[PDB]
RNA sequence: UUCUGACCUAUCAGCUUUUGAUGUUAGGGUAUUGGCCUAACAUGGCUAUGACGGGUAACGGGGAAUUAGAGUUCGAUUCCGGAGAGGGAGCCUGAGAAAUAGCUACCACAUCUAAGGAAGGCAGCAGGCGCGUAAAUUACCCAAUUCUAAAGAAGAGAGGUAGUGACAAGAAAUAACAAUGCAAGGUUUGUAUUGGAAUGGUGGGAAUUUAAAACCUUCCCAGAGUAACAAUUGGAGGGCAAGUCUGGUGCCAGCAGCCGCGGUAAUUCCAGCUCCAAUAGCGUAUAUUAAAAUUGUUGCAGUUAAAACGCUCGUAGUUGA
């Protein structure tokens, strides 16, 4: 009493109400509609390849100050630009014009990461080499 | 500009060589040393 | 022999007569005991040859 | 077609891993039965559950039914056979009253030190490494290898080992003979 | 905001004056509409 | 051919019916029942229990993952059943095929041409191109497993065997021990200098195993002290286990799931040192279950935090002294 009908026959009410009431939970929402193979870039991949259009200075989120070195890229799997951020600081300097890129996400599953606005995906390989390596020194030489 | 100030520090720094190291244990010598260690005169 | 040896499991088959060897043995049997090298050794190329004639146009 | 043979994961992760105590405690398992990894304490600890479980199953079961009694008896049965259960415990309220250490206990690293074959866990668990041990006219090179009631009792040198009274015929005593020999000569 | 109205906390300008603005702009819209049809 | 069983969608509510929809009759057709097909005659039939459309990154099941109990997600992917053989379509042959290494034609492709003409179809096994985040050899064999024939004795890239394989899964090294020095305990136990014992891997030969080869095992030779026969991965403010450790940078460079660290003495950045976690594995992304009694049958909430239809009547609905 003062609830949900406790009824025999009343599976029906019970199906009903939970299944249009289910809609409202986001991860629900998003892996249940359309939405999640057309508006993200990936397409349900953790991984794409594109290229280097430009490296881009960001400022940090308001309780920080400094400019996040970061690289706008072209995914040549589905012809989407994107936003892409590099670790490592002298990794970018390294990095070259038109840089051929595999490109990640970054550990949010399409959300926002730190003070970062709205750079969803970092780059993890460039010229099919390394960026750990890259970042080491001790590890693999950078490419030709 | 920023785009010239990038990559500053690892380079900025006066890198140090990791010199002479010895040969650590490994798995159930270096288990059972390291809680003699912890554990024995100093539990 | 098996793990720490010391023994060795294995089988063995004893024939009534010769007769018997030849009739109901295996020829790589045959051959691991003593016996001469296996015919007609080609692969796939056997069949390349033999798949080409048309209506006894020629044998080979 | 792929293989039809079976597989299964030998143990389950104990989550939270900084919980310190319950670590230490760990630790102390380790440095008491000669163990390599957690994953040796995890793999022991993952058999006394299924058993635990079982155990549970059975007991929450009623009395005299005849799946319950059959697959109790024979748990018991093969308790038993183990060694696991001894002579003093007898009922499935005594296998909820197992425990890791009983568990632990049944490798052969502990047996070889036990019987003093060996001078400690660890030089135990060298010596069934090395083929130097056998259990019953079998060598074996597991130390975590679980004995019956029988066996524990079958566990000797092996035959071919310098310590089952054969050849040591080491690179060190050849060398020792050679030079020996090369004096005499 | 939710579908419920109001519920100024600290909040922000009048939800009365926000209605009165989307309203005004609902109505500049559908003139829009009414430029296009 | 009977019964019973579906994911999401109402910003899909009326559908079906001249072109058989639903019935009746008569025939034809079929292998046989059958609107299966033709004629004649009825005007029905299906629909909130969501029909009819639309979506699905939808082959179905046995099952898989996580499961305390419910559940929730997942099921190309070893078996069973279906579907398809470039797109559509049609036949022939034969008991069995609307076959596809059967045939014919059209469209989409496309090869040789002697320029008249002619022939081709990997979503069989390799291998290649393209696609890509992403995936192996044109290897050897019919010995086993089975299949087909004029059925023993022959065939079979079915099938087996290797090669490539850190997909996963299991077992399992990287020391052991005695001397000394130190430590604590007053003549004991524990542990950082030494130095003699034990040993696989590794290199070679066999016995053996095998279709053959290789692996396994087993034996015989060889054969470690820096046992160079070289343990890595990520951490040490909090969450969360270990440093207010040594230098460098100076709100910059940068790092860091989150909180944060950085404006000169940085416990978070760049090195170095020590310590800690897991370990031949550990990082990273994405998806998913637990986490979540945060979708709630069990098992939620709605005075003030999100949420009682403005109100009442009322058919279906659910409930019924």
């Amino acid at each position: 009493g003062s609830g949900k009908p406790s009824g025999l026959r009343a599976a029906r009410k019970l199906r009903i109400r939970r299944r249009t009431q289910r809609w409202a939970d986001k991860s629900y929402k998003k892996s249940h509609l359309g939405t999640r193979w057309k508006s993200n870039p990936f397409r349900g991949s953790s991984h794409a390849k594109g290229i280097v259009v430009e490296k881009v200075a960001i400022e940090a989120k308001q309780p920080n100050s400094a400019y996040r070195k970061c690289v706008r890229v072209q995914l040549i799997k589905n012809g989407k630009k994107i936003t892409a951020f590099v670790p490592g600081d002298g990794c970018l300097n390294f990095i070259d014009e038109n840089d051929e890129v595999l490109v990640s996400g970054f550990g949010r599953s399409g959300h926002s990461v730190g003070d970062l606005p709205g750079v969803k995906f970092k780059v993890v390989k460039v010229a099919r080499v390394s960026l750990l390596a890259l970042f080491k020194e001790k590890k693999e030489k950078p490419r030709s | 500009g920023s785009l010239a100030r990038a990559g500053k520090v690892k380079n900025q720094t006066p890198k140090v060589p990791k010199l002479d190291k010895k040969k650590r244990l490994t798995g159930r010598a270096k288990k059972r040393q390291l809680y003699n260690r912890r554990f024995s005169d100093n539990g | 022999t098996l793990f720490g040896g010391g023994r060795t499991k294995g089988f063995g088959l004893i024939y009534k007569n010769v007769d018997a060897v030849k009739k109901f043995e295996k020829k790589y049997r045959l051959v691991r005991e003593g016996l001469i090298d296996k015919e007609t050794k080609a692969g796939r190329r056997a069949s390349k040859e033999l798949k080409n004639r048309r209506k006894k146009v020629r044998g080979t | 077609p792929k293989s039809y043979r079976n597989y299964s994961k030998t143990a389950r992760n104990p989550k939270r891993p900084f919980e310190k105590e319950r670590l230490d405690q760990e630790l102390k398992l380790i440095g008491e039965y000669g163990l390599k990894n957690k994953r040796e304490i995890w793999r022991v600890q993952y058999l006394l559950a299924k058993i635990r479980s079982a155990a549970r199953y059975l007991l929450t079961l009623d009395e005299k039914s005849s799946k319950r009694i059959f697959q109790g008896e024979a748990l018991l049965r093969r308790m038993v056979r183990q060694g696991l259960l001894g002579e003093n415990e007898e009922k499935l309220d005594y296998v909820l009253g197992l425990t890791l250490p009983k568990l632990l206990e049944r490798r052969l690293q502990t047996k070889v030190f036990k019987l003093g074959l060996a001078k400690s866990v660890h030089h135990a668990r060298v010596l069934i490494r090395q083929r130097h041990i056998r259990v019953g006219k079998q060598m074996v090179d597991i130390p975590s290898f679980l004995v019956r009631v029988d066996s524990e009792k079958h566990i000797d040198f092996a035959t071919t080992s310098p310590f089952g009274g054969a050849r040591p015929g080491r690179v060190k005593r050849k060398s020792l003979k050679k030079q020996k020999e090369k004096t005499e000569a | 905001h939710g579908a419920s109205r109001y519920k100024k906390s600290r909040a922000k300008m009048r939800w009365k004056w926000k209605k009165k603005r989307t309203r005004r702009l609902q109505k500049k819209r559908r003139k829009m509409r009414q430029r296009s049809r």
